[PDB]
């Protein structure tokens, strides 16, 4: 099953400040208007880099296991969830289909339908990091047309192998593209309204200009 | 007896952290977090979010920076700098200039 | 010329509004 | 004939302020060890050197 | 002269193909003899700018 990402799956992709601008970044990002997986569970490929988001109400969701393996021979990332915060660790667990009851060679370990959770999880090989934001929404399972951007919360320097991950409310799964967009930055600092590149010819025009408005004409 | 090991996982004991007297309002040479430059380093309104270290002009050229040792988000301005001209009347006539 | 005012006239002025690192 | 440039008065550094007492005393102002075979290892680490 | 002087002006970021286009990175990073190579591009590609 499949639902409409609108416009979401925008996050800072630079420790920059910016202000009352448009810039322009090639990187992994989520296109517009693609397809996510609709769900209310498997394990799942990793691709190049995920994007995970919860219409969440009690913080439901435990956490997420990455790697190649999943099950011993490597350090397999472990993420995992306490209140608002958050536990990491780097593990060789070999658990069955119910990790969260089973509860590992360690070289890292870290410590931090009424809301909509969003999160990006990227591997730049300039070890890994990760992207977020929380959101008030309407109560509706599909994901609301909005914009907001994710922001970052870790970078972890940790170099394990990943390929793909598993999951620890409706929630979706969508992956990440090497695309140009365009970043609209209001006075403070914020990213506010962005264009994926490739989207249409309109969506080109605009990224071709380095605007957001264009007047009548042709344009190469 | 203390061993000291070194492997590819990113060390979290370092102990350098070079720093200084931070001045501001004078013609400086300076480098916050390995972004090095010189100039007037100013104070700011500029609302840097919390991950943000460093803030661009339309050109892309630096205008701020995050002090890593306060809350303070400086704007810096480039060296007071220009050409500098010479008038003559012709040096058959006299020998004056401004 | 309006007195008034950089004592342009009313037409310049309309023309000095129009048309609009280191 | 030339270009002005106001020179740099003085040269800065900023960097995050490391700051912190690393788990050091705790052993050389220790009262207990062990034995030279029996040695003991007190893993160090997140802290400033 | 608003696009010259802001293409001008990006241009300073460009590589031109030597190992970076901020110059501090060169100074700091490789030995004069090297040093010079990639300022050489840097200059080569600022100067035909």
């Amino acid at each position: 099953a499949y639902t409409n990402s609108f416009t979401r799956g925008v996050y800072y992709p630079d420790k920059v400040f910016r202000s009352s601008v448009l810039h322009s970044t090639q990187d992994l990002f989520l296109p517009f208007f693609s397809n996510v997986t609709w769900f209310h569970n498997p394990v799942l490929p990793f691709n190049d880099g995920v994007y995970f988001a919860s219409t969440e109400k009690s913080n439901i969701i435990r956490g997420w296991i990455f790697g190649t393996t999943l099950d011993s021979k490597t350090q397999s990332l472990l993420i995992v969830n306490n209140a608002t915060n958050v536990v990491i660790k780097v593990c060789e667990f070999q658990f069955c289909n119910d990790p969260f009851l089973g509860v590992n060679n360690c070289t890292f370990e870290y410590v931090s339908f009424k809301n909509l959770r969003e999160f990006v999880f990227k591997n730049i090989d300039g070890y890994f990091k990760i992207y977020s934001k929380h959101t008030p929404i309407n109560l509706v399972r599909g994901l609301p047309q909005g914009f907001s951007a994710l922001e970052p919360l870790v970078d972890l320097p940790i170099g394990i192998n990943i390929t793909r991950f598993q999951t620890l409310a409706a929630y979706y799964v969508g992956y990440l593209q090497p695309r140009t967009f365009l970043l609209k930055y209001n006075e403070n600092g914020t990213i506010t309204d962005a264009v994926d590149c490739a989207l249409d010819p309109l969506s080109e025009t605009k990224c071709t200009l380095k605007t957001f408005t264009v007047e009548k004409g042709i344009y190469q | 007896v203390l061993s000291f090991e070194l492997l590819h996982a990113p060390a979290t004991v370092c102990g350098p952290k070079k720093s200084t007297n931070l001045v501001k309002n004078k013609c400086v040479n300076f480098n916050f977090n390995g972004l090095t430059g010189t100039g007037v380093l100013t104070e700011s309104n500029k609302k840097f979010l919390p991950f943000q270290q460093f803030g661009r002009d339309i050109a892309d050229t630096t205008d701020a920076v995050r002090d890593p040792q306060t809350l303070e988000i400086l704007d810096i301005t480039p060296c007071s700098f220009g050409g500098v001209s010479v008038i003559t009347p012709g040096t058959n006539t006299s020998n004056q200039v401004a | 010329p309006d007195p008034s005012k950089s004592k342009r006239s009313f037409i310049e002025d309309l023309l000095f509004n129009k048309v609009t690192k280191f | 004939t030339s270009n002005f440039r106001v020179q740099p008065t003085e040269s800065i550094v900023r960097f995050p302020n490391i700051t912190n007492l690393c788990p050091f005393g705790e052993v050389f102002n220790a009262t207990r060890f062990a034995s030279v075979y029996a040695w003991n290892r007190k893993r160090i680490s997140n802290c400033v050197a | 002269n608003a696009q010259a002087l802001n293409t001008l002006v990006k241009q300073l970021s460009s590589n031109f193909g030597a190992i970076s286009s901020v110059l501090n990175d060169i100074l700091s990073r490789l030995d004069p003899p090297e040093a010079e190579v990639q300022i050489d591009r840097l200059i080569t590609g600022r100067l035909q700018s």
